[PDB]
């Protein structure tokens, strides 16, 4: 799935470029959009966010959702 | 027939190094031109950095292969000499490495390849120099126009009208007209939070980076004052053995103050004997520059004091003021002091900058200290970067007069002329020159690819138009096609292209000369 | 996938590696058997019920299957030794393997096609053969006894043939036609004239060279101090095929004029002959009147319809050459003939050549009654001459014990200096391959091969030395004093076969896998 | 000092020729070692030509023959 062991371009870490990285960024943005779409509009539905400790909160505020939404990707 | 045995296999190592260098060059290639793609790198500390600067990208990539690191040195040399085009040199190096690999596949010895590439680079430099557009440093208007053109590509657009003449004057202050090599490091840029972009000063002398005496009695300025550089501190003696001040009643304050005042008064009398009215004391992390009692006594002596001066600032002051640092009060004399017409602090909100004018020192260099102001950090950073780029462009013009239109036109012209000339060459030299000319077309191809234009169409149109023009026809981002780049105000100094070609040739020669690697532990 | 049936072309690197190494490995099967002191080899069958031990190189090569195609090719090429000599196959195989190994080493040092290596091997082989011929000795003393034996053999062979009419006369003629040559005994050096009007017993012997189909229309019947050069030019019946060609002419007269101009165009070539100092000209084809007159004006004799066999034999006897064009004046090889006479034998014209430069040939004139008698006489004479020629091939011997081989190696080394640098390596490689034989002989004898080889090389290099390997005492001894000699024919055939085998595989780039049998 | 020899491998080839001459006037056991030393000496110009990027074998053979 992911590119590794390129056997070339010996840098301090791995390198991903081109269509692969473009698709990864697009998929990350699409995932964020799918997460946040349900809150659009006054007639929309809320969602529940859970922390790493065990607590959770429910809100339909897009700004709060995005602030508390943890996305581990530069596009996020 | 019989030829060299070639028992060893240096070709494997050479090809591996070439492959690594070409991979790095291809990675850096896509950032060429104004429309270059941005590169994102996550550092070992987890920070995410996005930038289109070739040098920054190379630095953040953390190249591990010893040979691939040569591109970092090439970019550093380009910045030191040209100041721009770090991506162009890397792209040229990659193209020449590919050509060298193709030549090796043909059975040509690496030494032959290196020598032929050096000769071809020399010929290309001569060709490009022959076709350059001549410029003259005596034309201030031309320099201002060039600086404005260079600054037009930066964030600062409307303040270029003031930035360009500032850069022109600053460079002329140290370059005159026939100075040949001139070091732009003699121009010091100081950033300060506050004000706007228009609030900039050239100052033919030197500008400090700290405020004057903020306590009561501080002159804050002095006329007809001598300036000296101090590396020590005006403090009472501190014996290496146990020592401290213990006060249990106010009656001991008299003795303590008398002793401290006597010592600081001896120090201040030694300073005054040299007739020094401005004290520029280097910043220190151990003790303050001047004690409060010493400050009061100096105020009684009408001596200006500026403290918290960084080491770099002290060195620049010594270069520009013509004075020498004083290691200790014992070496404080008058022969090591300057003489400025007026040293004063500009009492204004957010600047509070002390400046020195009227140095009138023949032994001192004609240094320039530019003051950069800005309400936000972004404003000052952009202003400093744009001014530095303009100064570098003007310095490149000074070192080698001439302007070359951009957009890859000179590369295409050189490739065409080299292709025509190589027909008269014989042996491996002709083939290597042909390969060099073919590789020279990489830059216009990269520009076309980054601009979204058809590479074949762009190169064919450029070559067709070059039947009449030489360098004025190139790739223009504004027109999104092949046009007269000279009329579009897209030009670069001849020095930039010549240094790029020379650095590419030298890097190729260095890479080809590598045949083995061993560890030294 | 290419080809099929387990027969596919191997990669270039592996193909060359096989072609060289596998072919060389064939020698290892017979290297230990070289010389009378060679070792024995065990050949085991699959059932183990027919295993046998033999030291014959030919048997070892022909019995052990060879899967590698290179080994098959090498063995097939070396098989010529058995038919030519019937012995020494081991030496041929060993020499071929050593030559291939040296060529492989050279290629590893050059990584270039072995065509230059092939040329160097050809030159070195020629030099070595010349040296061997120089080093040969003749054991044909008492040539009178050999002549008597030849007479007896001729009489034996003439039995039951048409030549039996005068057995003694024909035996003497056949013996003379071989003995008086004093050189090559090939039938090309012996000419047979078949004419009618007499009995076979009246056959005459003529040491000169005689041709038929006399030449010339206005040419003289006698030529003296002839400078002979042969050329292949169409001086008669030019424009052989013109049917169907459209001529832009008003009548046949202009076509004839065009043909005349085309014939005249040859005048430049005709005149170029005179610039060579030539007074006698021989042409394979007929000569028309106009070129004949042109030659007459230049004082050059014109000989017509010389064909090919006549041209070859005339050049061989006179030492001339045959060319097709005259590129530059004064650059050619000219033969000589003291006297040429026009004669008629049996109411048939003939050309008599006398005083040919270093001429080595004989002619026999046959007077028969019909075609059958003349043909039978010619065939019987050819058979008798072929049988008698055996005496001129035997008694030729060279010093044994590697003395001749070391002399040949020294000659090749000498050739390695008067040659371009790109071929000196090949010449030295050929010399090393030649020197490998005494080393293997010493190794098979159980002695220190290096010391004996070095001593023999030093002795031979240091002038008139006849020393050789002493496989009985393990030292260096004078072969001539000990009478240790070996057949010259055997050595020459072995060296020629080894050179040919090396050349066959050197010119091969890739080898296709052999089909298992 | 101030004493020099012909460069470009000339000294190496002269030494090799002298060694080869010595190799003839000596027994086989030491003759082989003498020839090996001559080969080692001749190897130097081969490496010099290789580093110069020319036809090492051709130049070495031509120099030796000359």
């Amino acid at each position: 799935f992911n590119n590794s062991r390129s056997d070339t371009l010996f840098l301090g870490g791995e390198k991903i470029s081109g269509d692969d990285i473009r698709n990864q960024n697009v998929l990350a943005t699409m995932a964020v959009a799918n997460v946040v779409k349900s809150s659009l509009g006054p007639v929309g539905l809320d969602k529940m966010l859970v922390d790493d400790i065990g607590d959770f909160t429910v809100t339909n505020d897009g700004a709060t959702i995005l602030s508390l939404l943890d996305v581990q990707h530069p596009a996020g | 027939n019989a030829t060299f045995k070639n028992k060893e296999k240096p070709q494997e190592v050479r090809k591996a190094n070439i492959i690594a260098a070409r991979s790095v060059a291809d990675a850096i290639r896509t950032s060429l031109g104004p429309k270059g793609m941005d590169k994102m790198i996550k550092t070992s500390r987890g920070e995410i950095i996005i930038s289109n600067d070739g040098h920054t990208i190379l630095k953040q990539m953390a190249i591990l292969h010893p040979v691939a690191r040569m591109l970092v040195e090439v970019s550093a040399a380009q910045d030191s000499e040209a100041g721009d085009g770090t991506t162009s040199v890397v792209i040229l190096t990659g193209a020449l490495l590919g050509a060298a690999e193709r030549l090796l596949n043909k059975g040509i010895h690496p030494t032959i390849i290196a020598d032929s590439f050096q000769s071809a680079a020399k010929r290309s430099v001569d060709i490009l120099l022959e076709m350059c557009h001549k410029v003259s440093l005596s034309d201030r208007e031309q320099l201002v126009r060039a600086a404005s053109t260079s600054l037009s590509s930066k964030i600062v657009s409307q303040y270029s009208s003031f930035l360009a003449p500032l850069a022109v004057d600053s460079v002329l202050k140290i370059s005159d007209e026939n100075s040949k090599n001139v070091d732009l490091n003699d121009i010091r840029l100081v950033k300060k939070v506050g004000g706007t972009i228009d609030d900039t000063e050239m100052i033919d002398g030197v500008v400090l980076t700290q405020t004057a005496i903020k306590s009561a009695g501080g002159p804050t300025r002095k006329e007809k004052a001598k300036i000296g550089l101090i590396q020590f501190q005006i403090s009472p003696p501190k014996p290496d053995t146990e020592n401290n001040i213990i006060v249990n009643d106010y009656r001991q304050m008299d003795k303590i103050l008398k002793e401290e005042r006597a010592y600081l008064l001896n120090i201040c009398k030694k300073i005054k004997k040299a007739k020094c009215n401005v004290l520029l004391i280097q910043k220190s992390i151990l003790r303050d520059a001047v004690n409060d009692l010493a400050l009061h006594f100096l105020s009684k002596l009408n001596i200006m004091v500026v403290k918290d001066i960084e080491r770099e600032e002290i060195e620049f002051l010594s270069k520009g003021l013509g004075c020498k640092p004083i290691a200790d009060i014992e070496l404080f004399t008058e022969d090591r002091l300057g003489s400025a017409d007026l040293v004063e602090e500009i009492d204004s909100d957010g600047s509070k900058i002390v400046r020195v004018t009227g140095i009138r020192n023949n032994n001192a260099r004609p240094t320039v200290s530019v003051v950069i102001r800005g309400a936000n950090n972004m404003i000052i950073d952009e202003t400093e970067r744009s001014l530095h780029d303009a100064l570098c462009v003007i310095r490149c013009l000074v070192k080698e007069r001439g302007l070359i239109a951009g957009g890859g036109a000179p590369e295409i012209e050189i490739s065409r002329r080299l292709s025509k000339e190589a027909r008269s060459m014989e042996g491996v030299q002709a083939f290597i020159w042909q390969e060099f000319a073919s590789a020279l077309e990489v830059i216009p191809t990269t520009l076309a690819e980054n601009a979204g234009l058809n590479s074949i169409k762009v190169v064919t149109e450029l070559r067709s138009k070059h039947e009449n023009g030489e360098l004025n026809d190139g790739i223009s981002v504004r027109r999104s096609g092949t046009t007269n780049t000279y009329e579009e105000h897209i030009l670069q100094p001849v020095l930039v292209s010549t240094s790029a070609i020379t650095l590419a040739s030298e890097c190729v020669k260095s890479i080809l000369r590598i045949d083995d690697i061993a560890f030294s532990r | 996938q290419i080809f099929g049936d387990q027969v596919t072309e191997e990669r270039a690197e592996n193909a060359r590696l096989s072609a060289f190494v596998g072919a060389i490995a064939v020698g290892d099967l017979v290297k230990s058997t070289l010389g009378p002191k060679g070792m024995d080899k065990l050949l085991q069958s699959a059932s183990s019920n027919t295993c046998m031990v033999t030291n014959d190189g030919a048997t070892i090569l022909k019995s052990i299957p060879l899967d590698n195609p290179a080994a098959k090719v090498l063995v097939n090429i070396s098989k010529v030794q058995d038919d030519e000599v019937g012995d020494g196959t081991t030496s041929v195989t060993v020499l071929s393997a050593e030559l291939l190994r040296e060529a492989e080493k050279l290629i590893d040092q050059s990584k270039i096609h072995p065509q230059t290596i092939i040329e160097g091997y050809r030159l070195a082989s020629a030099a070595a053969l010349d040296a061997l011929t120089k080093a040969a000795v003749d054991n044909s003393h008492d040539k009178t006894m050999f002549r008597e034996d030849l007479i007896h053999i001729a009489k034996t062979t003439l039995s039951s043939k048409i030549l039996s009419q005068d057995k003694d006369h024909f035996a003497e003629l056949a013996t003379n036609a071989i003995l008086r040559l004093k050189g090559s005994t090939n039938l090309e050096h012996i000419q047979i004239i078949k004419i009618l009007g007499g009995k076979l017993s009246d056959s005459f012997l003529d040491e000169g060279f005689i041709l038929a189909k006399k030449f010339g229309n206005n040419q003289p019947k006698r030529i003296e101090n002839a400078k002979i050069l042969i050329a292949n030019t169409t001086l008669d019946t030019d424009k052989v095929k013109i049917f169907g060609t459209k001529f832009k002419v008003d009548s046949t007269a202009k076509l004839a004029q065009l043909e005349k101009a085309e014939r005249e165009k040859m005048k430049n070539k005709i005149a170029k002959i005179s610039k060579f100092g030539i007074n006698t000209f021989i042409n394979r084809q007929l000569i028309y009147d106009y070129p004949e007159q042109l030659f007459t004006d230049l004082g050059i004799n014109s000989i017509e319809h010389a064909d090919f066999e006549g041209v070859e034999r005339l050049a061989l006897v006179t030492g001339g050459e045959v060319v097709s064009t005259f590129d530059e004046p004064s650059k050619c090889k000219l033969g000589e003939c003291d006297v040429i006479e026009e004669i008629m034998l049996g109411e048939q014209p003939f050309l008599k050549f006398s005083g040919c430069k270093a001429g080595e040939a004989c002619t026999i004139v046959l007077r028969g009654a019909t075609d059958q008698t003349l043909d039978e006489a010619e065939r019987s004479l050819h058979d008798a001459l072929s049988v008698l020629s055996q005496t001129t091939k035997e008694t030729r011997t060279v010093l044994g014990g590697g003395c001749a081989e070391m002399v040949m190696s020294k000659a090749v080394d000498t050739e390695a200096q008067n040659i371009d640098g790109k071929k000196s390596l090949a010449v030295e490689a050929f010399a090393r391959a030649l020197r490998q034989l005494p080393t293997i002989l010493a190794d098979n004898a159980g002695f220190d091969s290096s010391e004996l080889v070095s001593k023999l090389r030093s002795s031979i290099y240091n002038g008139i030395s006849t020393s050789g390997l002493d496989l009985n005492n393990g030292t260096i001894a004078d072969m001539r004093q000990l009478g240790i000699v070996e057949s010259y024919k055997l050595k020459r055939a072995v060296v020629s076969s080894a050179s040919e085998a090396a050349e066959v595989l050197l010119r091969v780039d890739n080898i296709i896998r052999a089909r298992p049998r």
